[PDB]
């Protein structure tokens, strides 16, 4: 009996070389492979496959290979591929990713991915799933912004501060033991998972150091609390001890180096470099060549992404607002004109489709937008596959390499970097299951469905008055993943090995998961996924030409982008 | 007034139907958010006024039509469905392919 | 060219689903006096007692339609439907309780499902 590909799509999801549109951009992606056997596809309803004694089997315990969800038939879009699968979790877990259902009665059902009494399901047919998009530039300076960075698809925010304090409010910084305390007891009621930064300042180890033993998640060297060669130094000295990123925003002024000294003082250590392209912080006009070393990490913050034609219009009062400076400071306003640049942010799009940058991150409420880290992904993308043309890479009209390019911005690099890509970042057996569900229509956009540790914690879902779920008004709004106690099970506190081996959680009393940071400082650019490109990257000091190979790296500002006007109503 | 849940968020569909009318009436093409409020708002203003739920299923087809919105918009939206006070108490409207 | 938000562009051909199993043509008839609507997982023999058809001809087998479709059998309607083969490890367990077990207890199946009624154990 055979189905056309058309009604087979629209009933089960597309299938092997099905391509789907992402959102109104012009990026297609193309089902590469398909773990289901055709006929014996899962599904959940009235009369339909997943019923006891049919796909639901009916005589194993949850132990003996059951799940405890099943989301049937995703189109996952990942690092590792762009494919169809069933994903089953189990444990709050990525158990399988293959096809479930009942070996009883079906062909090629995966060994450890049984629907059974115990099993949940999220029907995935015809959504695209993706990995929680990984932040780790995020300021805390506004409780408001949790729900906002989940609307978007975020599931982990990596950053610092202590609400809208000066301090928190330039640099993503929770400073010292007693406030790393405090934050980590107030992320209890976060419903998301975090990591928190120490300030990566100082001359002398200890005063670093002991926020690391408190609780802190990594350090971010910032200029603002000057970003010298001694505190930069002193901070990777602790960092390669203790096992955690470093976060860098260099001295933009060159006040006590150029960016020659900067490295110097790092001295072929391990470090990520945020906003590299400049705008949003570090040595001017020219520290965008950290992104061509092989000991940096390089991430983008969001604001710049990608050049449009009110990009730069808009810089100038941000960073006065972000910095605290005075427009009545000449040299503060000669600072803030330092960072602002058509030339480095015009070669930032095309670092990004070259691999040169490799990750993405907000920079949220210090000059970056909470819910637009995954959004302007997609249309710095889209905005390169039109004025660059599709990749060379690809094959067949699909934008495959290029989404593979851009999908590990935002999700597995940003891991990679933070030390925490054993537990998340990708969509991968073994790995916490935090999971987005898009509507193609939305995809990048606004998220449908948000998955915690295995729970739904965010979903855009009508009136709950009404007789079924639909109804308008559609919003997002937390699930139960965010309410009681459940909040500590589908959430992750990531910590460092010396606050976990001390019984910091115990001390304070956390009740959320306790993620481990590790493996960070023996990584380098080379481990970002599709984005692991080394390159002598020239910045004229006069006019801010960036070079690669010998070629000027320009492109034009666009007036419009999709991901937009179609879809907000502000 | 003894505001209820949903009637204090349904006041926000009527609020976004205002400012997407105003939008409207000044010659933008609607968006997404901005057609699915409109629509959304007519229904319930209509159950409002005592129109039958059959009435407002076939109405609902007629409040925006594609010149009235941005490219895409029609295919965006498969339904809106939207439950009011009716003379006989709440019930639901789903207007199927609202926008041709 | 128009766009349409998260459209599909399909490949070109046709999804042929339940490949390389067997499939078995037989005839159905709903005796009793309400709607019958059987859906493409159920093993096909222990379908409701008052479906009339060769209820060996249904064992270790299921409806050869796609996965989450039925076939509806209005009171008094007879008609023929298509099965195809369970598969996996071919056993089968609880829904009618006829089978709780491998498929090949032809024999078992068919002698429970005589004795509580199911119709035409030949
Ligand atoms: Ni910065
Ligand atoms: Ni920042």
């Amino acid at each position: 009996m055979k189905i056309n590909r058309q009604q087979y799509a629209e009933s089960y999801g597309p299938t092997v070389g099905d391509e789907v549109r992402l959102a109104d951009t012009d990026l297609w992606i193309e089902v590469e492979k398909d773990y289901t056997t055709y006929g014996d596809e899962v599904n959940f309803g009235g009369g339909k496959v997943l019923r006891e004694g049919m796909g639901e089997n009916g005589t194993y315990t949850r132990t003996e290979n059951v799940l405890d969800l099943l989301l049937t038939n995703a189109l996952i879009l990942d690092y590792t591929g762009i494919y169809k699968a069933d994903i089953g979790v189990k444990d709050g877990y990525i158990v399988g990713i293959g096809k479930g259902g009942n070996p009883d009665i079906m062909d090629g059902v995966t060994p450890n991915m049984i629907v059974g009494t115990a099993t949940e399901v999220i029907a995935a047919e015809g959504k695209i799933v993706t990995a929680g998009g990984i932040d780790t530039h995020v300021h805390f300076i506004n409780p408001d912004q949790v729900d906002v960075a989940l609307a978007n698809g975020i599931t982990t925010l990596f950053g610092g501060g202590t609400g809208p304090a000066e301090g928190s409010k330039a640099t993503t910084v929770t400073p010292g033991p007693w406030n790393i305390e405090k934050m980590l007891k107030s992320t209890e009621g976060l419903p998301i998972n975090v990591g928190i930064l120490g300030k990566g300042h100082g001359s002398s180890i200890a005063p670093i150091m002991e926020q690391i033993d408190a609780g802190a998640a990594g350090l971010k060297i910032h200029e603002d609390w000057g970003a010298t060669p001694a505190s930069i130094d002193r901070s990777l000295t602790v960092a390669d001890e203790a096992d955690v990123q470093v976060a860098i925003h260099s001295d933009t002024l060159n006040e006590a180096g150029f960016l020659e000294d900067t490295l110097r003082a790092i001295n072929g250590r391990v470090i990520h470099s945020f906003h590299v392209e400049g705008a949003g912080g570090g040595h001017a006009p020219d520290i965008m060549a950290m992104a061509g070393h092989p000991n940096v990490l390089p991430s983008s913050t969001n604001p710049t992404r990608p050049f449009t034609v009110n990009t730069i219009d808009e810089h100038l009062d941000m960073l006065m607002v972000c910095h605290h400076l005075k427009q009545n400071i000449p040299e503060d306003v000669a600072f803030a004109d330092s960072r602002i640049r058509p030339e480095t942010i015009a070669a930032e799009d095309i670092l990004h489709d070259l691999g040169i940058i490799s990750m993405m991150s907000t920079d949220a409420l210090a000059m970056g937008r909470a819910g637009e880290m995954v959004l302007r992904t997609w249309q710095t993308a889209d905005k390169m596959k039109k004025q660059r043309g599709p990749l060379a890479e690809e094959k067949n009209g699909s934008d495959n390499f290029r989404l593979k390019r851009y999908v590990s911005k935002y999700t597995i690099n940003p891991a990679i970097a933070q030390g925490i890509a054993h537990e998340v970042g990708s969509i991968e057996e073994g790995k916490f299951a935090d999971l987005v569900l898009w509507e193609p229509k939305f995809f990048g956009v606004k998220a449908d469905r948000v998955i915690k540790g295995g729970i739904i914690a965010y979903a855009q879902i009508g009136d709950p008055s009404a007789s079924i779920p639909t109804p308008q008004p559609v919003m997002g709004r937390r699930m139960y993943g965010t309410v009681g106690d459940l909040i500590h099970d589908t959430n992750i506190t990531f910590m460092s090995k010396s606050s976990i081996q001390q019984g910091v959680p115990a001390k304070l009393g956390l009740k959320r998961r306790i993620g481990t940071v590790k493996n960070c400082r023996n990584i380098g650019k080379k481990d970002m996924k599709w984005n692991d490109v080394t390159t002598d990257i020239d910045i004229n000091p006069e006019t801010y030409e960036v070079k690669v190979d010998g070629e000027v790296l320009t492109c034009e500002p666009v007036k419009e982008l999709p991901m937009a006007q179609r879809y907000f109503l502000f | 007034m003894h505001l209820n849940p949903a009637e204090k968020e349904k006041l926000q569909i009527f609020l976004a139907s205002e400012l997407l009318l105003r939008r409207k009436a000044r010659g933008l093409k609607l968006n997404y958010p901005e057609a699915v409020a409109i629509i959304t708002s007519f229904i319930m203003e209509g159950a409002r006024d005592g129109k039958t739920v059959a009435m407002l299923m076939e109405e609902g087809k007629h409040v925006l039509t594609r010149d009235d919105v941005m490219e895409g918009v029609p295919e965006m939206i498969d339904d809106i469905q939207a439950e009011a006070t009716f003379p006989d108490g709440t019930k639901l409207v789903t207007v199927h392919n609202p926008i041709s | 060219n128009y766009i349409v938000p998260g459209e599909y562009r399909v490949a070109e051909g046709e999804i042929e689903i339940n490949a390389g199993r067997e499939k078995t043509t037989i005839r159905v008839s709903n005796t009793g006096d309400r709607p019958i609507q059987v859906g493409s997982h159920i093993h096909f023999v222990e379908v409701n007692k008052e479906l009339l058809f060769d209820r060996a001809e249904g064992i270790g087998r299921r409806l050869n339609i796609p996965s989450g479709t039925a076939a509806r059998f209005e009171p008094g309607e007879e008609m023929e439907v298509e099965l195809t083969e369970l598969g996996g490890n071919r056993e089968v367990f609880g829904i009618s309780d006829l089978t709780n077990g491998s498929v090949d207890n032809k024999e078992l199946i068919l002698q429970r499902a005589k004795e509580l009624g199911y119709k035409g154990v030949e």
